[PDB]
RNA sequence: CGACGUCGCUUUUUGAUCCUUCGAUGUCGGCUCUUCCUAACCUAGCGCCGCAGAAGACGCUAAGGGUUGGAUUGUUCACCCACUGACAGGGAACGUGAGCUGGGUUUAGACCGUCGUGAGACAGGUUGGUUUUACCCUACUUAGCUGGAAAUUGCGAGAA
RNA sequence: AUCGAAUCGCCACCUACAAGACUGGAGCUUGCUCCCUCGAAGGCGCCAAGUAUAUUCAUGAUCACAAGACA
RNA sequence: UUAGGGAUAUGUGGCGUCAAAACUUAUGGGCUCAUUCUCGAUACGUGAAAAGGGUUGGUGGAUCCACCGGCCCCGAAAAUGGAUGACGCUUAAGCCCAAUUAGUGAUUGCCCAUUAUUCCUUUGGUAAGGGCGGAAACAAAGGAGAAAGUGUAGCCCUUCCGAUGUAGAUGUGGCCUGGAGGUUAGGACGAAGCUUAUGGCGUGAGCCUAAGAUGGACCGGCCUCUAGUGCAGAUCUUGGUUGGCGUA
RNA sequence: UCGAACCACCUAGUAGCUGGUUCACAUCGAAGUUUCCCUCAGGAUAGCUGGUGCUAGUAGAAGUAUUGUGCGGUAAAGCAA
RNA sequence: GGCCAGAACCAGCCCUACUGCAUUAUCCUGUCGGGGAUCAAAAUCCGGCGGGCAACGAAGUGCAAGAAUGGGUCUUGG
């Protein structure tokens, strides 16, 4: 399935005034479901880092960064999350995917599963594609062996939806009820 | 047993032997709850269903755990007068019937008719052996429902250890049935081979364009 | 075993409250009878001691079966004399009064002490003082008659 | 014998068995190669007793339970 | 958030059976095994602390050690037999994320309201408009109606909006009962009263017709007037009846 | 029939307390709060509600913003005041 | 026939199919260097330099106005 997060770049600034005729221009990378959420995260970061509020600012650009061609790659994601018991916790993890958005979505699902952390308590610090010889975890490194092969066992194959049945003859493909 | 009035009416009308449409289900290696749910829905839709080999159903978990669950169920009892209290059945077929009954509106006439449309057996009785091919429920089979690493129980052993008294009898009857069926199937192999050979040979005698149509549709 | 601290559980104690009942839910104890709980006194198995043996202590599974006779007191509680393998602790409208009993508490008679000018008062002592009704429904115990598988019908058909 | 009824696949090729972390057969190199019937079809049944220039169908008059049922 | 009814679509909540919806959806990712109040699926809320230890993650330090997270387990003892609502569920039908037919082509998977949109009908307005000098013509063997109007069987037609409610207020050419002043009818070819699987009308109080194989002498409608004027219960009053019962 | 007999009458004695209170549709629709009362199971009084209207029908409007201009000592902070 | 059914057409309403404009660069593609691995390779990855439209139904992206003119209405009237 296609990843549920998209890669946004937001460019913004503070509205000019007499005090600051020529304000600075800031660029921001985010992974959000849509551009409204992307703008919300951008303004939150601006408020908590540069003391600039959305009611006194301008958004000059909000665009989507297109993904590269699909190739099996190793992605390093530097991420952090908050919890009441332990404050802020930062970690660095490695995933295998075909795109940066896919890797980040996988990281979000993994954090939700293994630490019960939700979207709005998570900040993504960095994501990059790294070479095979720089991979440190064996669970990731095992997948770039030159002679990797394995069988498919314990499969559950369901029939095509139009052909599914309820009662079927014992050693026969004949359907009895539907 | 039919009444003499019914027999006389049948003789007067002059009708042949009648059997209603009945679906026979082999319940070996099936998941108890999922099989019960499917059967209950079909009964409410209005089918007639007969289930066999109820002693080889499966429940996830360990035999000790499921035996303890059954003992906890057996503890329930009306203190004032147990003759009016819950009735705990020990046979696997009765266990399956009770499980199905719990998934029906049993306190309405519609629910009671649906329940009475069901017949359950242990093993395969002679009156059911020769009635036609049996069916299975693909979405309730163990080899697609359970992960193979986990333990499971067989209903017959649990029933035998909680009070069922006919496991050995059922086993002997099943062994005799399998031996008899194996002998009969070892016979008639010549008939099957002859029919297959005749079907193979008929192609050389049938018309060529019919052969071509069969090849085009993949039945050649 | 365990101080100084600290966290919990229970509703078999007394408090706190005032939600139900004031054209009325019979109120203390005992006797009789049944059932339930375990925080285990005895009986069955184990573990460990500062367990040589004997006698014991501290735990775990376990509520299947047992847990007494009397003197004083209305007592519950208490204490003493004996027997025993042992004489464990509790719930059931503080189980149980159309089942009993009526000794206590709590009417009207009467005496004493203290209080009050007095009529009178006292969770102070004392003596005497009506315990009503089942033939109704259900529950329980025994005792009779009788249909019925579409659980009274359909002609609607399934044999371990 | 009341009785008119609802139901609309049948077989004497399914109506035997077991396993989904191993199904036709071998080989070592243990996941590849080679051989075979090539590894996702119970059999019939649907209007000439069988694929051929044979043969009665109305007026039951445009739908109506199917005016017909031992395949 | 509520006049009487259809159609479409939603809200909260759900899609294994009970029970409508994934006939147990995906060509989505991880985690979890729980032996007698029997893991979990409990918003409000209707169970659990300090302290400890099987798997799966993360920070530091060596050449394997400390630290702290997820899920699970111990800590965790009561009184009739019993409660994720029941069965059951473990390639979940459990927990945390995330979709809508799936790296294929861009925008709404499905189910359920006295809510929303729309259609029909009723009723009331701080309601808004139009018509009301009979245009002409027309015998049986195209038809009727047309009131200057609060309220009716509404003078007629078009249009828009609201409609629940205890205590309480008000309105009604709103219903019903005994008597009086008027007016207009009925009755021995059968008045009042009484009976009903007798239908018809009205939102309703009620009104009217039919039948009596009932009865035997009085009485209906309309406008005003008048009052000892409407019953399900007051441990209500008087009379009669009744299960208990062929019982004590 | 006695901690004040019985009979008739004043007597339908008084009750801030308990019980009851008979047809239908329609338009609207609350309060348990203030002050005084030998007041605390009751009243009067204002508020909430209904009816009737009067007046030149957009007027002297607003449980809401913006701009301008006043008021304040809670939350937080401090004890190096 | 003021009864029961079927089909046709008309008005209204309801639900379908048929879709263009902007954007893409942290991207596409050659070549040189180092870098990695192998049995030798390639590939994942990092610099420079030269060209660019990833255009198959390109893209999970920001708008959309496509009925000159497919079926339902015993959910409406003729
Ligand atoms: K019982
Ligand atoms: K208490
Ligand atoms: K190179
Ligand atoms: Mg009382
Ligand atoms: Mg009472
Ligand atoms: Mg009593
Ligand atoms: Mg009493
Ligand atoms: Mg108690
Ligand atoms: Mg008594
Ligand atoms: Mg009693
Ligand atoms: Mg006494
Ligand atoms: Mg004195
Ligand atoms: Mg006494
Ligand atoms: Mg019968
Ligand atoms: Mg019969
Ligand atoms: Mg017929
Ligand atoms: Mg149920
Ligand atoms: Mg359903
Ligand atoms: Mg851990
Ligand atoms: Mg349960
Ligand atoms: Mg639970
Ligand atoms: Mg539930
Ligand atoms: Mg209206
Ligand atoms: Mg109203
Ligand atoms: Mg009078
Ligand atoms: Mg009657
Ligand atoms: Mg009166
Ligand atoms: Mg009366
Ligand atoms: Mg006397
Ligand atoms: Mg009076
Ligand atoms: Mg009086
Ligand atoms: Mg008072
Ligand atoms: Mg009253
Ligand atoms: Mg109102
Ligand atoms: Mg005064
Ligand atoms: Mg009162
Ligand atoms: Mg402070
Ligand atoms: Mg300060
Ligand atoms: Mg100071
Ligand atoms: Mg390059």
């Amino acid at each position: 399935v296609k990843p549920h997060l998209r890669h946004y770049q937001v460019v913004g600034r503070e509205s000019p005034s007499e005090k600051n005729p020529e304000p600075t221009v800031y660029k921001f990378e985010v992974f959000a479901p849509n551009f409204v959420v992307a703008k919300s995260r951008f303004w939150r970061m601006m408020r908590v880092k540069n003391k600039v509020k959305a009611t006194h600012g301008d958004v000059l650009s909000c665009k989507v960064v297109k993904d590269a061609k699909l190739v099996a790659r190793n992605y390093l994601v530097d991420i952090a999350y908050y919890s009441q018991r332990c404050g802020y916790t930062r970690m660095v993890k490695e995933f295998r995917d075909v795109s940066k958005t896919g890797a980040v979505s996988q990281a979000y699902h993994d954090l939700a599963s293994r630490h019960r952390a939700r979207y709005h308590n998570i900040e993504v610090l960095n994501v990059k594609s790294i070479p095979d010889h720089e991979v440190k975890h064996l669970s990731i490194a095992q997948y770039h062996a030159p002679n990797l092969s394995f069988p498919l066992l314990q499969r559950r194959t369901k029939a095509t939806r139009k052909d599914r049945a309820i009662f079927v003859k014992k050693n026969t493909k004949r359907a009895v009820v539907a | 047993f039919p009444s003499r009035k019914d027999a006389f009416r049948a003789q007067r009308k002059g009708a042949k032997k009648h059997r209603p449409e009945i679906i026979v289900i082999d319940l070996k290696d099936h998941v108890l709850g999922r099989a019960a749910a499917v059967v209950a829905k079909q009964l409410l839709l209005g089918k007639k269903i007969t289930v066999v080999r109820c002693e080889q159903l499966n429940i996830a978990g360990t035999e000790i755990r499921n035996k303890i669950k059954y003992l906890q169920y057996l503890r329930k009892r009306k203190l004032t007068n147990p003759t009016k209290g819950p009735f705990h059945h020990r046979a696997p077929s009765d266990v399956f019937v009770r499980t199905v009954r719990s998934m029906l509106p049993r306190y309405t006439k519609r629910g009671m008719k649906a329940l009475n449309s069901l017949v359950a057996y242990e093993g395969i009785p002679p009156n059911v052996v020769r009635t036609g091919g049996r069916v299975v429920i693909p979405r309730a089979q163990r080899h697609v429902c359970y992960r193979s690493e986990r333990p499971y129980t067989v209903l017959g052993n649990m029933c035998k250890h909680v009070g069922w008294k006919y496991s050995d009898v059922v086993a002997n009857l099943e062994k005799a049935r399998v031996e008899k069926a194996s002998r009969h199937h070892e016979k008639q192999a010549k008939l099957r081979d002859a029919w297959k050979s005749a079907r193979k040979e008929a192609l050389a005698k049938m018309p060529k364009h019919n052969v071509e149509v069969l090849k085009k549709f993949g039945y050649a």
